[PDB]
């Protein structure tokens, strides 16, 4: 079936948002007519869920669903905040491009978190999900959006024009937010899809509202140094 | 480990901010590095059995079974079975008694012969048979020679003739069941095979042979005939010496032949008494060769005295009777009676006549236009 | 007296079919099959019933062919005349007779009943008075046969059957023969013979009478006069004419058996003046109704309890010599 | 540095292994904890010095201009008109003649003094001064000792002084236009400057000491006063005298003074002739101090002969006057006029007198009230 | 005659006016300003013209402060007094004097003429009938002057001004004053000093006649008689006396000239008994009508050729000495 909603977890970390701009830049410099092929400033997420809302009922269903799945990240997360590391790129057979998710323990969590998604939103009577296999990614550019190129003989993206960025750290978004976006409606004037409804993770987030105050970030300090050791 | 270890490090190092990390780091891991452990648990564990009960669960099912058993059993075979099947008839070889038209010469020496005849007399078929009968059957007999080792007879063999012996040796074998027995020897002497002479039948007995012998053979096909013949011969020879009596004219066929059954016949050398005058008459008499003179002495002529001599009343011949009145009276031989040369006379008992025919004097009278003729034959002057 | 009647009347009845056989009379498809009697050691004897009647009889199969050997074929184209001629109450009865390439086939009445032989056996011996009532069936029997110049010459328990109305009734006419003067074939039963035919005497109408004075000791001893193992001894004993009777045997009968196993022929009863009535006026008989037992209204003592398919040649054979049956 | 070093560690915990990571951490922070060597410098002077603030914001404008420009050789151009040319007047400074009330002090011997006057003879503005007056003027000049190569005067310079030399060599010179000559010398005699008595003018040559000397100098101002004063109170004096003269009591105030300008002054010791009898009457006397014995020869008093020696007709003292009669007559003296002691007459020639207030008689006649009485005086007895 | 007059009504005239001198009569707003010749090496004077009647006059600047130094600050406080009180045909006029602040400032006639100097210096000298003509003016202001017992003291061709009608008209009166009895000064200019004044004798009227000897006889010979190049040797030959005259000077010139170049007071034209009639009646002045020359009646024998912005103080200064004026 055709989507027109998603759940997104939008890019919030500016390293990630500026890196793609560069790289979006160093590709443009390249070949300017790419230009509309580039997705747009601000409008950066990943697709978690697609399903159809076809009425105001099931829009209000949908922003029900999203309440509804609030818990059951909280449950599946067990105390943890989920790090999605952004790093390389690649391409869905040369005509979209995308940052990839690094892999790690990460990738079957959010899965599990798309999986129970799907089921919150069927369970709501809406139609959710899809039989392919998750593969999460971070979209900054589709051929697509740009019918002229065809037209005038550039089918494919270069793989050269990428190069540089092939194992560009591009940062890390710490899953808080869940946005559900219409994919038609006109775009916020920031660049971000129409939200009808959102909700946030996070306690926000932490084990013990109280500070510890400070004593996990030794926690991030050590975690992030041995990755960099890696 | 690895994080774990790095963040004990790094949360003293914000903690207490000191000047130099790598100093730091000795200091800490020094004192980490010690070591020590105050408390460790080892522990050794016993099984542990947690219980629960299980849900109950319910099965119908009706099932119905129908089947009939029989046994048999068994038994030794006796007792055996008991009963005897059969008897059987026996019969000879027919043959024409009455002479066809005469139409056997085995040579044997006096001794031979005359040890034949010893041999014989014991013997039933032989035991009465008259002179001339006897002669002939063994003038019939032939000789077997027999090698040593040889069978004469094999029991379960058929039979066909009757053995004597003559010279040799012999072991006699008898087979009962399953088992044979050397039952008995003949040396040079013996006879065998009696029963052949009557009718066909198995041999009872094995006859083998011990040395180089002889034996006198006689077939019984031939010694039925011989016999036969001969008293066929003699009968219808009876039968018409009985016929040329007047007296016995009136006498039916049968019974002249029942007569003829029973008659005798004795040989009397010139000069010898047939019939004694005085003694009681019993039988009556027919010549049937030579003659006779019959006397009376002349003395019961009168009251005491004369004569007292011999005097020849009659003298018959070939075909005539005498003693006739022992078959009408009772009283004393009136005359004597000598045979005139050689003499055969067929002599019959009155008292037998009787019981066959009833008294002779019925018989005369049975043609009554001849009862007078009879009578003066009787009792009449010549 | 009637005896006279019945006998000359009788004499005229036979003399006729004598010197004229009733030759081929029934046809054989008059006459079904049943059982199959007949095997034992010779000829082959199978019941069969009859088809408008539908009688029982008993036909005798004699293979035309099957003749020649054996011991003679006169002994029975012989005793078929015989049959055939003769009407007596306690004789057996030739009631058809029919050849053709078969040839000579013989239906004998049948009566469903037992041997005199088995019966005699089991039990013993015959009291006295059973004894002379089958005895008196064989004198009037033997009287009427001798009216005819006929011999049995084969009397015994086996060759007599008990009916079922438990009167006997005489088989087996092997050796029967017509002899008007005398005869001289050694045959009969060791047993039974007669001194005379042992010896070759030449015999006739006394012999019957000799085996009757067998027969009547063996019914009432259970065992015959002259018995032996050896068949020899039998013949010995019979010539001596000795003989030795059992102590329950009564003086009637002693001194009736003394007469008829007479080896003497001037001393034996039946062959004397007066023939069979020195027999039939004996003591021993005197209890005795003979016109009764002619009539069988006598009442026994005893009622006795009551395969393949063989064919033609579709040619006469033997038929150039058969002719007269 | 802290996320680098918990890095490095972890790069080779990765690399190495190590099953006890404690035992790994002393051994690598201890191996690292040396670190040589953390830093190098260099240190040099500023060098420090105080400076104006160095930065500020810079404003943009737009100007336009215009010019003239004028192009010319140079020339000294030394010499310029002076087109006059004209003559100037010229002016000392001015002083009240009349005493004001008694109100330098320079020692010289009698030689110096002496030579000093010498000097000056022919200097026009000394040469006819009276006895009194150059002894004033001597007495003014004042000493000024000079050193050798000192300048007393140099060209150009205004002058205040006139110099008498008293000892030393001086050099003269005078520049014309651009040149100077070296023209003459003074050895120990000498004067020079006069000019600057009259008024104040620049110096026309200059004058230079060649060894020790000395000047006498004297300044205009104290000159021209001393003459002045001198010259006024003569004047007055002078004034005095013709005033109580009787004869001229009729006379103007100016026409005194015509007189005082040109009246003479004449000494005469004690018995000396002033007036002669006899010689020609040609002026009148006015005694200022000394008397006068006035004699005449009584001769001249008949016809020829007598006295003929020596008679005093009168003796006039101070303020007194004789000669009268030659103001009104002309005929020879009457008598002689001797000095009676030292004597200071005024002398006035008649004829310069006539020339300048006419004739004697008619001055008498002026004041009819008292003309007969002059008469009288000037023509009668005593 | 009218000399005695004219003179009597002259002192009278005069005398009134000196002893009440006329001070700052007219206002400095009725005179405007035009060109400004008066440089030269001392003093301020501008040309300017007058509102109502319109007129030129010669103004002299002189600041009440540039005074007290110089040489002197009477020889003008008197020298105004002077001007002012005088009256001749033949002498510059003080037409208005004025002051305040500013003060000391004199209203000049003016005459748009030439200098005497300039043109006896370029026609060399005059004729004798040319001179005697000047000459007349100069004896007649004298005797004017005398007759008020003031002197001049300072004549000379650069002293004397030619008007429009040819006449002459003094001016300068530096050295100018009155004098009853004798005075003092060493003044003048060097050619034209007189052997009392260079001596220090005392002096008064006489040395304007000496002075008028100098000046009749320069204009004659075209230089002066006792001519040098150091003024030195001029004095003395003064003093001498001794004058050596031109070959062409006429006898009457000479003898006139002997009488007033006489160094001897008793002797000197002017100085003696007549006074000015010596000189008036002097055979070289025969043909002069003094009347005429007075009324500027006879005919000339030469008719001559015809900055910044200065402000008071707003407040007067030296003021507190210069009243009388």
């Amino acid at each position: 079936y055709q989507p027109n909603y998603f759940l997104s977890i939008p890019i919030t970390n500016k390293k990630i948002t500026a890196g793609i701009k560069v790289l979006q830049n160093s590709i443009l410099r390249q070949d300017n007519r790419l230009t509309k092929a580039m997705v747009g400033d601000g409008s950066f997420h990943i697709t978690l869920l697609v399903m159809q809302l076809l009425n105001e009922d099931e829009v209000n269903i949908g922003t029900d669903a999203l309440l509804e799945l609030k818990p059951f990240v909280e449950e599946i997360l067990e105390g943890k905040h989920l790090t999605l590391p952004f790093h390389g790129i690649g391409t869905f057979q040369g005509q979209v491009g995308f940052v990839k998710l690094a892999d790690g323990d990460h990738v079957s969590a959010l899965l599990e978190i798309a999986e129970t998604a799907k089921r919150t939103f069927q369970e709501k009577g809406i139609l959710a999900g899809e039989s392919r296999t998750f593969k999460p990614h971070l979209t900054f550019m589709k051929l697509s959006k740009a019918p002229m190129l065809w037209k005038k003989g550039v089918r494919k993206i270069e793989p050269g024009l990428y190069e540089q960025f092939i194992d560009h750290r591009f940062g890390e978004e710490i899953l808080y937010q869940i946005d559900l976006c219409s994919m038609l409606k006109k775009k916020q004037s920031n660049g971000y899809y129409h939200c009808e409804s959102s909700i946030v993770i996070g306690e926000k987030d932490r084990k013990e509202p109280e500070d510890a105050e400070l004593v996990r970030l030794s926690k991030r300090l050590v975690e992030n140094a041995v990755l960099k050791a890696v | 480990g690895l994080t774990e270890l790095l963040q004990g490090y790094t949360v003293e190092v914000l903690r207490q901010q000191p000047p130099d990390l790598v100093d730091f780091a000795v200091e800490y891991f020094t004192r980490l590095r010690e070591a020590r452990r105050q408390e460790s648990d080892t522990f050794i564990v016993s099984p542990t059995t947690f219980h629960t009960q299980e849900s109950s669960a319910v099965p119908v099912i009706e099932e119905d079974g129908e089947s009939d058993s029989d046994s048999e059993d068994a038994d030794l075979e006796v007792p055996v079975p008991s009963k005897f099947t059969r008897r059987v008839s026996v019969c000879a070889e027919t043959f024409n008694p009455d002479e066809e038209e005469e139409d056997v010469v085995h040579p044997k020496t006096d001794e031979q012969r005359c040890r034949l005849q010893e041999a014989c007399k014991d013997i039933l078929l032989f035991k009465n048979l008259d002179q001339e009968q006897l002669s002939q059957v063994l003038d019939a007999m032939f000789e077997k020679i027999v090698k040593t080792d040889e069978h004469v007879i094999d029991q379960g063999d058929d039979g066909d003739n009757f053995y004597v012996i003559e010279r040799g040796t012999y072991d006699i074998l008898v087979t009962k069941d399953n088992q044979t027995r050397s039952v008995g020897q003949y040396d040079n002497r013996g006879s065998f095979g009696e029963l052949a002479l009557m009718y066909n039948t198995p041999r009872a007995a094995t006859i083998i042979a011990t040395s180089e012998g002889s034996l006198w053979g006689l077939d019984r096909v031939t010694f039925r005939r011989i016999i036969v013949k001969n008293n066929a011969k003699k009968r219808k020879m009876f039968e018409s010496f009985i016929e040329s009596v007047p007296l016995f004219k009136s006498l039916e066929m049968s019974e002249r032949m029942k007569i003829v059954d029973v008659i005798g016949e004795k040989i009397y050398k010139d000069g010898e008494r047939i019939i004694a005058q005085g003694e009681k008459a019993d039988s009556f008499y027919i010549i049937e060769s030579g003659e006779v003179s019959i006397l009376i002495r002349s003395k019961t002529k009168s009251n005491k005295n004369g004569g007292n001599q011999e005097v020849e009343i009659a003298h018959c011949h070939k075909g005539q009777y005498f003693g006739e009145l022992a078959l009408v009276t009772n009283k004393p031989r009136a005359a004597s009676a000598y045979a005139v040369g050689d003499v055969k006379c067929l002599v019959m008992d009155v008292q037998a006549f009787e019981r066959l025919l009833g008294p002779c004097m019925d018989i005369m009278k049975r043609n009554i236009s001849h009862y007078e003729e009879q009578l003066v034959k009787m009792f009449g002057s010549n | 007296e009637s005896v006279k009647e019945f006998l000359a009347k009788a004499k005229e009845d036979f003399l006729k079919k004598w010197e004229t056989p009733s030759q081929n009379t029934a046809q054989l498809d008059q006459f079904d099959r049943i059982k199959t009697l007949g095997t034992g050691s010779f000829g082959r004897v199978m019941l069969v019933k009859h088809k408008e009647s539908g009688n029982h009889y008993a036909m005798k199969i004699l293979d035309k062919q099957k003749v020649v050997k054996l011991k003679q074929i006169e002994h029975t184209l012989n005793e078929k005349r015989i049959l055939q001629a003769v009407n007596f109450p306690f004789l057996v009865k030739l009631e058809f007779s029919f050849k053709d390439n078969s040839n000579l086939y013989m239906v004998m009445e049948y009566v469903a009943g037992g041997e005199m032989f088995s019966h005699l056996r089991r039990i013993g011996r015959f009291s006295e008075p059973h004894a002379r009532f089958y005895a008196a069936q064989i004198v009037l029997t033997f009287e009427y046969l001798h009216s005819l110049d006929l011999i049995y010459r084969d009397l015994k328990p086996e060759n007599l059957l008990i009916d079922q109305q438990g009167y006997i009734q005489v088989t087996d006419f092997g050796f029967a023969k017509r002899v008007k003067g005398r005869t001289w074939t050694l045959c009969g039963t060791p047993e039974y013979l007669a001194p005379e035919i042992i010896l070759s005497k030449g015999y006739n109408k006394a012999v019957d009478w000799w085996a009757l004075g067998v027969l009547i000791y063996e019914m009432a001893a259970g065992y015959p006069p002259f018995f032996a193992d050896q068949p020899i001894q039998i013949y010995e004993k019979i010539v001596s004419g000795k003989v030795r009777f059992p102590s329950h045997f009564s003086s009637d009968l002693k001194d009736l058996l003394r007469n008829l196993l007479q080896v003497d022929l001037t001393k034996r009863f039946g062959n004397l003046k007066n023939g069979v009535n020195d027999i039939k006026n004996h003591k021993w008989f005197a209890t005795t109704d003979w016109i009764a037992i002619y009539q069988r209204k006598v009442e026994a003592p005893f009622i006795p309890k009551f395969e393949e398919e063989i064919r033609v040649s579709i040619n006469e054979k033997c038929g150039k010599e058969f002719t007269e049956f």
